[PDB]
DNA sequence: TATAATGGGAGCTGTCACGGATGCA
DNA sequence: TGCATCCGTGAGCCAAG
């Protein structure tokens, strides 16, 4: 439900060394399936650091306990020589389809 | 995917380079890669040669010109609101006749704008496109006299602005009249002035029946040539002294002056072919050895007499033949304005040559460039033919560039636009597309260049044909004019060929348009392709042959209006054109030689070529097109990829792997849906928004100036009086909004203070101020806020100040600030969708997915189009497009069905069968029988005669699938739709007409200076227009009071509107109106016309509606 | 009958032919002013040419030019060439022009007007309405009825006064 | 008094002058530096009226206290500025001139 | 008709 | 095959139509007199005789020696409303105009 | 021609110069008449072109300066291959000329533009049909002045009729103008210190009411 | 304030239908 | 009295521009 990328100010950006643009990256992160093992848990903030020639998939997120990434193969970004990514993507519980223009998280 | 491709016709030649009509023409007019001395006397060289030399004593001649390099590159001009252009220098020299002194100098004439690679310009920062003009070719014509059946009019027509129209009529009185500058006189006189003599005219024109006697006027041959010339001069300049040198001057300027009269190279050639003569220059006569020698007048006269007698080999001219109508491309249009500015410069030359030191005169001191700089600036900025570039999507730009208008300077006025002009003349075949043109007043006046068509040196439109000799179809392709084309029998591109020979006893051909069945013995040529008949847009329409022309027009034009989507898809059913279009439009980037790809970035792609070099292609990313759609390129290779010359490196906007992606492939069901798709409205599934289909990115530009005022300076400041830090959160120290912020209507984007003026405080102000102990500040809040119903994310700020380097603003301006605001636009209720067969409609309802009709395997349809849209409209193409799209949904393939050479029904049914097996044998294996609901629908299908009685559920379902129809469940209930329904993949686009741009409301707001009525239009926060016909509506209802509100309280009754606003905010019923102000304006404007308008009471005693204020 | 001949030529009140500064501080102005300026210069040069006793040829020329100035002011284009402002092809807009036509005072501002409390947007079927209803976007309504909303906002608690409520929807 | 008819008649020179608030003697509009109306020109406040509500041109009179008052120092009445839409000027011709409506509207009424 | 031709003629008299 | 909008405008504007029908000014009786090269129709009253010269190929609606009312049509074609008015009076034009407009 | 006056206007101003030359000619110098006449004819044409050609009239010496500026800039462009900046023009202009002066002179030389300038390429639009009238109060503005007046009187009523009337006299709500303390004191028959003091207490009580009710704040901005 | 200088230039064009005033035989 | 010819006037609404 929300993404912070370092050195990124808003959704309409590029990151040097990354093939994808922020718009595509969030389009990818939309797909990401996150299983909450603990039932009382409402929100998690996955951290990610990555760099160097590397096709960052979803596995590359820092593990958190009581949290399982069900599609780790899911591609996220393509990085080339000296391209750095550093994200904090927040995953919430909720019901229905709630568009960004309506929760502003 | 695999791309199955249909078609039998093989296409000898590719589509010619699609912006050649622009790029070539400008090149030709500039001759800028040509070394000076090697230039031809065309384009701006020809303009120079026409103006110079300039005489009178002092002579100023012209050697050569040169065009330097652009002071700034294209991107830079686009940002700095500049003009991409080149410096213009001309080496000129002064000569004194007597003295022989020759002082020489390269003088600078200002700048000329340069055409960009893709064929457009950049004027004061905005891309513009110069549209080609269509007009009547210069030449000599014979048209029938419409009053007098057996008589005809010769018309001698020059280029626009390079001569007068001349008519030659045979009067009912026998004498042959020439009409010139609207004066009819006996042609005999001019014939005399030419050195002609009743001997020569008698022997030349005696043949023709009794006509030549109407040319015999003895009172004319009585005079020597000079006496005749002076008779004519008095006849054409009544009163002007018939001085000898003066009359020779006037007549020469009328008929022989090559710097005043000009047929085209076209007017020349056309007359040459028509009258069977040869011209010397480009005028009607010459001055040789002291006298006037004829070139065109007698040939035209002989042709006229022969047409009137009945001599074989003479006919009138179809003035709408595309052999008698030619195109003025960008170079010709710009050159004409060049010619003009030069003439004005020449007047300034002669002026300064008359007075001032006639020894200390250089070319620089004689040449004011400004006439020419002004003429050019005019032609690019305020011409009718200089249009704001339509770069909605790449295809829109391309199509714009290939437009043809009949309008504009020197063209038809909308009042002079009859039928025949707008007709689809037979010779439009292969040249002008008979479909792409607007519905409305401009029907048939704005047209599109056909796809294979080309414009030749003379300006005529040519189209290509294969040569056919003894039934062999060569690969020798001839481009013809229509005068050429009219000579041959030409078979149709689809006629069947074994090998290279015509394998048909009877073949379909044209002679002079006329359709004709002929033997391959008679076949002299054959069409290149069906593609050759239509415009690019029309060519982008699969199954075009199944669509009535009226809706194909709408599919054609509407493609122009497709918004580039963030997830654009090439259509599941293409025409083959979709790739070349992305290429020629410069959408994408391609590999310039074979190479290995070094680097790949959001912003750049670096390629290592076979010469060991390194090219760094930078990507345009999230730039704002003329219409605010996002022009943005994405990298489509990755580090290490080996790429051949011409391999795709970056997809443009509306490009998917180098294919034109104007929309999405959605899953349609064609059925009514509870009125929500009434009268062309469309239902969509929320899934489309969820997975971000039909989402587009737009950027608005916001500008502000802080200037120097009589009353002090405006300044861009964070320190804006009377605002809370609430109002200021997102403003950097200098008052400009912060990149990143979300900005909503009412938000400040750029702060600004302006000084208050003679704000003599009203006593209420003084007392209120005292009560509150706050001085009213010097300045006031004039910041640039967000207009109603606009907003988004700030993505760049540009700031230019006075005193900053490189920067100089218009006088008085202290600083300019621009703020760009981007927005992701989801599809919403009231946005417009269209398909390529003219099916168009607004989105009327977005159901959640569980209400959407679904297939039995649980899959919801994406879009529900009402069938009632089909029969009246007769565009069956979309139907076929859906059936094919059904198959490619389950086989997992796209398709290429060329127009008139496409997938036929039985092949589509082959494919549907393969699909059905994929769609149903799946279910059989997974262990499920035919559902009970499917049995019910099958029963209903059996009564409808759509399946055969007796076969099995699988047999019958396959029978339906072959007809494009599938069992469909109503997700509301789970009961099945009583019949099987047409469901498949359709290519549907989101046109530029989004409701976010259109919705608008006004309580009260700005009024106008003289009328005190409300301004008009969203941008001005204006009021709707309640016109004469709306007034009639109210009159015919008898809503006198509602009517009277519109005429008074709701506009331009000042007292009444102020009073009404106060009453409504105080809960008081609204006052009675008083006199509308614009009536007081009428009274006064009549007074200004010396008319006394006088309001009276029943006693016939004046009433003052100016409440005293106008009487003494 | 003589009143069909002009001695005193009236002049329209300036607000009906303004000289306005626009956003940029530049000046825009209506053509009548250049028509009157033509007129007044020619009239004045005539009063002087009379004082200084000029020949007939010259006085006659001036008088002709004076009549044509009046002609352009009143019905430019009617007789002869229409007066253009320098270096343009556009005729100047005269009082007759202001009056007459699809664009003139009557048809353009008197038999029909722009109006307040009015809006425009795209339409959409809405098959749920009953015959007597229409769906109206909220934001449209808020602006269309804005004064009523300021009032009702004050009647309830939603703002102290009209001016505050109006600040609250900005 | 309620409006019931609307009459329209030819205008006599004396009626045109009766409407007028001053002959416009000069072709000037506004001063290129002050941006104020020139005297005896097409925008003079002396003829057509005050530009600002109840404030004369030079400055001496600036409130509604003085209504109808004509300033001695600058000649501008102190009324509502609205009158600048309503107060006719006039011009006096050295030779009388034809009203083209009554000349070129055929059949010419004069002819 | 053309008020300049008119004056060029009247000039052409003296 | 229709006339459409222009015919309506030809009527509301009360225009003498191009292809007008010649109508009898008066009552009378028909005497046809057709040379191989010229043609004319005479309407003869008890002591008044009117002659109507019309081109050779124009259709008639009068068999010879018939009794016709003032303003009846002799040619096929559209009646000049003004001639109908002068011949037959306002009620006749009113009928004519209303019926023709409604035909369109 | 071209310079802002019709051919005929030029001719007539030239005839004015002809009259001047005649009354000032001296045949004894033995010159033909044309030689002397051309000086005055030129002078009269040029004085007309300077005096009349601008809808905003510019003194002739200023017009001369503006033309000098035009021509200097043209020279500078003819040698610079581009347009001159304000600084280059000031340099070539001499001393006494800086960039700010060139810019003010340009600003002053700006000629106005027609309110009937065509917008679009139909016949149904006018520039300045987009120019909103800033002068006449808006209906909000006007309603807001009425609500102010009414709420100021509402506050003043909570004073004694003398303190209310004294404040009304002093600020101008009565007769337009402000009164001196000596005037209000002669009208109410007190000392000017006394009327200053009752004014002070009137304002004290109005400030107290506006603390306790908040009924005047929003109008102030 | 003085050599002599002595009559202009750009037209610009693919309608059409009507009504009502001038122009002729 | 009858025609041909000539000049002037008109040619849909709203929207954005
Ligand atoms: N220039 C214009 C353009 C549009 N309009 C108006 O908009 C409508 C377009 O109809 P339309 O032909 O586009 C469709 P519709 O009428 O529903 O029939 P169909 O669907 O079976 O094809 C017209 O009927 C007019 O009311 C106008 O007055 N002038
Ligand atoms: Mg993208
Ligand atoms: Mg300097
Ligand atoms: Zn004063």
């Amino acid at each position: 439900t929300s993404v912070y990328i370092e050195d990124v100010l808003h959704e309409f950006s590029t990151i040097p060394g990354v093939k994808e643009d922020v718009v595509e990256i969030i389009l990818n992160l939309k797909e990401l399936v996150v299983r909450f093992l603990n039932p009382s848990l409402q929100t998690v903030t996955l951290l990610l650091k990555a760099e160097g020639p590397k096709e960052v998939k979803a596995r590359d997120f820092l593990p958190v306990a009581d949290v399982e990434i069900m599609n780790p193969d899911l591609h996220i970004a393509t990085l080339e020589e000296g391209g750095r990514l550093n994200m904090e993507v927040r995953v919430d519980r909720g019901v229905g389809y709630v568009p960004a223009e309506k929760h502003g998280i | 995917m695999e791309i199955k491709r249909f078609g039998r016709i093989r296409e000898v030649i590719p589509l010619p380079p699609l912006t050649e009509i622009q790029v070539e023409s400008y090149r030709r007019a500039l001759q800028a890669d040509v070394p000076p001395e090697k230039r031809e006397n065309v384009g701006i060289q020809a303009a120079f040669r026409e103006t110079f030399p300039i005489e009178e004593g002092l002579v100023l001649d012209f050697l050569e010109y040169r065009l330097g390099e652009p002071p700034f590159p294209q991107d830079e001009c686009r940002e700095k609101d500049l003009t991409y252009q080149a410096p213009l220098y001309a080496r000129l020299q002064l000569i004194h006749k007597d003295t022989g002194l020759i002082k020489e100098d390269e003088v600078f004439l200002g700048h000329i704008p340069l055409m960009t690679e893709d064929g457009s310009f950049i004027i004061n920062g905005a891309d513009r496109v110069i549209v080609s003009q269509i007009h009547r070719s210069p030449g000599v014509y014979f048209t029938p006299d419409p009053a007098r059946p057996g008589r005809y009019i010769a018309s001698i027509i020059p280029l626009p602005k390079r001569g007068p129209w001349i008519d030659l009529e045979v009067e009912p009185n026998g004498v042959v009249s020439m009409k010139v500058n609207k004066r009819k006189f006996p042609l005999v006189l001019l014939l005399r002035v030419l050195g002609y003599d009743q001997e020569t005219l008698a022997r030349e024109l005696g043949a023709y029946g009794e006509l030549v006697q109407g040319l015999m006027d003895e009172s004319v041959f009585a005079m020597r040539p000079e006496e005749a010339l002076i008779r004519l001069f008095t006849l054409l300049r009544p009163g002007d002294p018939p001085k000898r040198d003066k009359a020779v001057a006037y007549v020469y300027g009328l008929i022989a002056d090559p710097r005043r009269y000009d047929l085209g190279e076209a007017g020349r050639y056309k007359a040459e072919e028509k009258l069977g003569i040869r011209l010397s220059g480009r005028t009607l006569a010459r001055f040789e050895d002291g006298e006037f020698k004829d070139e065109v007048f007698l040939p035209t006269l002989r042709y006229l007499f022969a047409l009137t007698a009945g001599v074989p080999g003479h006919e009138v001219d179809d003035i709408d033949h595309l052999g008698n109508r030619r195109i003025r491309t960008v170079g010709e249009l710009m050159t004409d304005q060049f010619r003009v500015g030069l003439a004005r410069l020449a007047r300034g030359v002669r002026e300064r040559m008359l007075m001032g030191s006639e020894d200390s005169l250089t070319p620089a001191k004689l040449v004011n460039s400004r006439p020419l700089e002004a003429a050019i600036r005019e032609f690019f900025s305020r011409s009718q033919l200089s249009q704001f570039k339509d770069e909605t999507n790449p295809l829109s730009s391309l199509r714009h560039k290939r437009r043809i208008s009949a309008l504009g300077p020197g063209g038809l006025t909308r009042e002079r636009a009859g039928f025949d002009v707008r007709d689809v003349h037979r010779t439009h075949y292969g040249r002008i597309c008979p479909v792409e043109t607007p519905e409305g007043a401009n029907i048939g006046l704005i047209t599109s260049l056909a796809a294979y068509a080309r414009v030749d040196e003379l300006g005529f439109i040519r189209t290509p044909y294969r040569r056919v000799v003894g039934g062999v179809v060569t690969d020798e392709v001839v481009y013809m004019t229509a005068t050429e084309e009219d000579r041959y029998t030409i078979a149709q591109a689809n006629t069947p060929l074994e090998g290279n020979r015509i394998a048909a006893e009877r073949v379909v051909a044209r002679r002079k348009g006329e359709p004709v069945i002929v033997s391959p013995e008679e076949v002299e040529f054959m069409d290149v392709s069906p593609k050759q008949v239509f415009s690019v847009n029309t060519n982008l329409i699969p199954f075009l042959e199944h669509d009535d022309a009226n809706r194909a027009l709408m599919g054609s034009n509407m493609q122009t209006q497709a918004v580039p989507l963030i997830r654009a898809q090439a259509p599941v059913v293409m025409t083959g054109l979709e790739e070349r279009v992305v290429r020629d439009s410069l959408a994408a980037l391609y590999a310039e030689e074979d190479g290995e790809v070094a680097k790949v970035d959001g912003n750049r792609i670096v390629v290592r070529y076979e010469d060991g070099r390194l090219v760094e292609y930078p990507l345009r990313r999230f730039y704002r097109s003329n219409q605010g759609t996002a022009l943005d390129q994405r990298p489509r290779v990755v580090v290490g990829q080996r790429v051949r010359k011409g391999d795709l490196l970056a997809d443009g906007p509306a490009s998917e792997n180098g294919f034109l992606a104007l929309g999405q492939n959605v899953l349609v069901a064609i059925m009514p849906f509870d009125g929500y798709n009434f009268e062309d409205a469309i239902v969509i599934s929320e899934e489309l928004l969820k997975r971000d289909f039909y989402t587009s990115i737009h950027i608005e530009r916001y500008e502000i100036e802080a200037r120097d005022t009589k009353l002090g300076p405006e300044r861009i400041t964070r320190d804006i009086p009377h605002l809370s830090e609430a109002a200021l959160r997102d403003l950097d120290e200098e008052g400009v909004v912060r990149i990143g912020a979300e900005v909503k209507p009412g938000d400040i984007l750029v702060g600004r203070t302006s000084f208050k003026g003679e704000s003599e405080p009203t006593p209420e102000e003084r007392l209120l101020r005292s009560i509150f102990g706050e001085k009213a500040r010097d300045v006031k809040d004039t910041s640039l806020r967000v207009p109603p119903g606009e907003g988004g994310i700030v993505v760049r700020t540009v700031r230019l100040r006075r005193g900053d380097p490189g920067v100089e603003l218009k006088p008085g301006v202290r600083e300019v600030v621009r703020v760009y605001v981007a927005q992701k636009r989801k599809l919403q209720v009231g946005d417009k969708l269209a398909n390529r067969h003219g099916n168009k409609g607004v989105v009327a309802k977005i159901l959640p997915v569980e209400d959407m009709p679904h297939l039995p395997d649980g899959t919801p349809v994406d879009v529900i189009l009402n069938p009632l849209g089909v029969p009246s409209r007769m565009n069956l193409g979309q139907i076929l497009e859906t059936h094919l799209g059904l198959a490619g949904y389950f086989l997992g393939q796209r398709y290429i069905s060329p127009i008139f050479d496409g997938a036929k029904e039985p092949e589509i049914k082959e494919l549907l069968a393969q699909a059905f097996e994929v769609y149903f044998g799946k279910r059989k294996g997974e262990g499920f029988g035919v559902d009970k609901r499917e049995v019910e629908v099958l029963r209903r299908a059996e009564k409808l005669g759509l399946v055969t009685p007796g076969k099995t559920p699988e047999e019958q379902l396959k029978e339906l699938f072959l007809q494009g129809k599938v069992v469909l469940y109503d997700g509301r209930t789970g009961e099945p739709i009583e019949g099987p329904i047409v469901v498949g993949q359709m290519f549907i686009m989101k046109l530029y007409h989004m409701v976010e741009d259109k919705m608008h409301a006004r309580s009260t707001g700005p009024y106008s200076l003289i009328t005190q009525q409300p301004l008009g239009g969203k941008a001005q926060f204006g009021g709707q227009r309640f016109g004469e016909m709306e007034v009639w509506a109210l009159e015919a209802y008898g809503a006198a009071h509602t009517l009277q509100e519109m005429l008074t309280l709701k506009s331009d009754d000042i007292e009444g509107r102020n009073a009404a606003y106060e009453a409504i905010i105080k809960g008081e019923d609204v006052p009675e109106p008083s006199v509308p102000e614009s009536f007081r304006v009428l009274v006064k404007e009549l007074q200004a016309l010396a008319l006394d308008v006088q309001t009276l009471d029943e006693k016939d005693n004046p009433v003052d509606i100016f409440e005293g204020l106008a009487s003494k | 009958p003589e009143w069909m001949i002009l001695e005193a030529v009236p002049v329209l009140p300036p607000d009906l032919r303004p000289m306005v500064q626009v956003d940029g501080g530049r000046f825009a102005t209506s053509d009548l002013n250049d028509l009157y300026r033509r007129l007044i210069n020619r009239n004045n040069r005539l009063k002087k040419l009379l004082a200084q006793g000029a020949p007939e040829i010259i006085i006659r020329n001036e008088k002709r030019m004076l009549q044509e100035a009046v002609d352009a002011l009143l019905d430019n284009g009617r007789r002869g060439a229409p007066v253009t402002n320098p270096g343009s092809d556009r005729p100047l807009r005269s009082l007759t022009d202001i009056l007459s036509g699809k664009q003139g005072r009557f048809r353009q501002n008197l038999l029909g007007k722009r109006v307040d409390y009015s809006g425009r947007s795209v339409i959409v079927v809405g098959p749920q309405l009953k015959l007597h209803q229409c769906g109206l976007p909220k934001r449209m309504a808020l602006e269309l009825f804005k004064p009523f909303l300021l009032k009702k906002m004050e009647e309830k608690g939603i703002a102290p006064n009209v001016k505050a409520a109006r600040r609250m929807l900005e | 008094k309620e409006v019931r008819k609307v009459r329209i008649a030819l205008a006599s020179p004396e009626k045109i002058r009766s409407w007028s608030y001053g002959e416009v003697e000069k072709p000037e509009t506004i001063n290129y530096r002050t941006l104020k109306p020139e005297r005896d020109g097409l925008f003079d406040e002396r003829i057509f009226g005050p530009i600002k509500d109840y404030e004369c041109a030079c400055g001496k009179y600036k409130r509604q206290r003085f209504e109808g008052k004509v300033c001695e120092r600058c000649g501008v009445e102190v009324t509502k500025s609205i009158v600048r839409r309503y107060r006719m000027g006039h011009i006096e011709l050295a030779t009388p001139a034809a009203h083209i409506w009554f000349v070129k509207d055929v059949p010419s009424k004069i002819g | 008709s053309d008020p300049v031709r008119q004056y060029l003629h009247e000039i052409g008299q003296v | 095959i229709t006339q459409g909008l222009p015919r309506v405008i030809e009527l509301f504007e009360a225009r003498r139509p191009k292809a007008k029908a010649v109508i009898s000014e008066i009552d009378g009786v028909v005497r046809i007199e057709e040379t191989e090269e010229k043609l004319s129709v005479f309407v003869e009253s008890e002591g008044f005789s009117k002659e109507y010269k019309l081109p050779k190929e124009a259709r008639l609606l009068v068999k010879d020696g018939d009794y016709v009312e003032a303003g009846q049509p002799l040619t096929r074609g559209a009646i000049d409303p003004h001639q109908l008015l002068e011949a037959k009076g306002p009620e006749a034009v009113e009928r004519y105009l209303v019926e023709e407009i409604q035909k369109v | 021609t071209g310079r802002g006056l019709s051919f005929l206007d030029l001719i007539q101003e030239g005839n004015q110069g002809l009259i001047r030359a005649v009354e000032k000619f001296e045949y004894k110098r033995r010159f033909k008449f044309s030689t002397y006449a051309t000086w005055w004819i030129r002078q009269a044409i040029n004085r007309a072109i300077a005096d009349q050609a601008r809808t905003i009239r510019i003194p002739v010496h200023m017009v001369e300066t503006i033309n000098k500026l035009s021509r200097t800039a043209r020279q500078l462009q003819q040698e610079l291959g581009r347009e001159p900046t304000y600084e280059e023009i000031a340099e070539a202009m001499g001393p006494g000329w800086d960039a700010k002066r060139v810019e003010e002179t340009l600003k002053i030389a700006q000629e106005p533009v027609s309110l009937e300038t065509p917008i679009g390429d139909e016949k149904d639009s006018f520039y300045g049909d987009f120019i909103p009238d800033e002068h006449l109060p808006s209906p909000v503005d006007a309603a807001t002045q009425s609500l102010l007046s009414e709420e100021l009187e509402k506050a003043l009523s909570k004073l004694s009729e003398r303190e209310a009337m004294v404040l009304k006299l002093r600020k101008g709500l009565i007769d337009g103008r402000e009164h001196t303390l000596e005037e209000v004191g002669a009208f109410f028959g007190v000392t000017r210190e006394r009327i200053r003091q009752i004014e002070n207490k009137a304002l004290r009580k109005l400030k107290y009411h506006e603390s306790r009710t908040r009924k005047l704040r929003d109008f102030l901005d």
